[PDB]
């Protein structure tokens, strides 16, 4: 799944 | 494979917007067994970014873990005034978590949509976030 990120 | 949930009610969302800083953390919730691992939620009202300035960012932070890494799937959602889930975001892929590492969505919900009284998302000026984690 493409939509994700971190800090 | 353990699955658990946590509901985060943020009081005075608009009233105390400036006291909430660039980011605010939630209380720590366990695995549903309270034995080995502790998580918490991290939300960014402003998004601290140009592309997500009109958005509220929501993250899942791993506070403590016994092993080196933890693989878990998460799902964020907003609870409306009638308790129903709305504006759900999740990834079918699992993610590796380490002590102090977090995963989430920079663009989780539009602030404009959040503050719109028509959506019924802020009863009593309270934002109620819902998180479901599936540890593998």
């Amino acid at each position: 799944t493409p939509t994700a990120s971190s800090s | 494979v353990v699955k658990f949930s946590y509901m985060w009610t943020i009081n005075n969302f608009s009233f105390c917007r400036e006291e909430m800083g660039e980011v605010i953390k939630s209380s720590t919730f366990s695995s549903g067994a309270n034995d080995k691992l502790k998580w918490c939620l991290r939300v960014n009202p402003k998004g601290l970014d140009e592309e997500s300035k009109d958005y509220l960012s929501l993250y899942l932070l791993l506070v403590s873990c016994p092993k080196s890494e933890v693989r878990a799937k998460f799902k964020f959602s907003i609870l409306n005034a009638k308790g129903e889930e709305t504006k759900a975001m999740e990834d079918q892929r699992a993610y590796r978590f380490v002590q102090g590492k977090d995963w989430g969505f920079k663009k989780f919900i539009r602030r404009d949509f959040l503050l719109d009284e028509a959506n019924g998302l802020l009863p009593d000026d309270k934002l109620t976030l819902f998180c479901e984690v599936s540890v593998v």
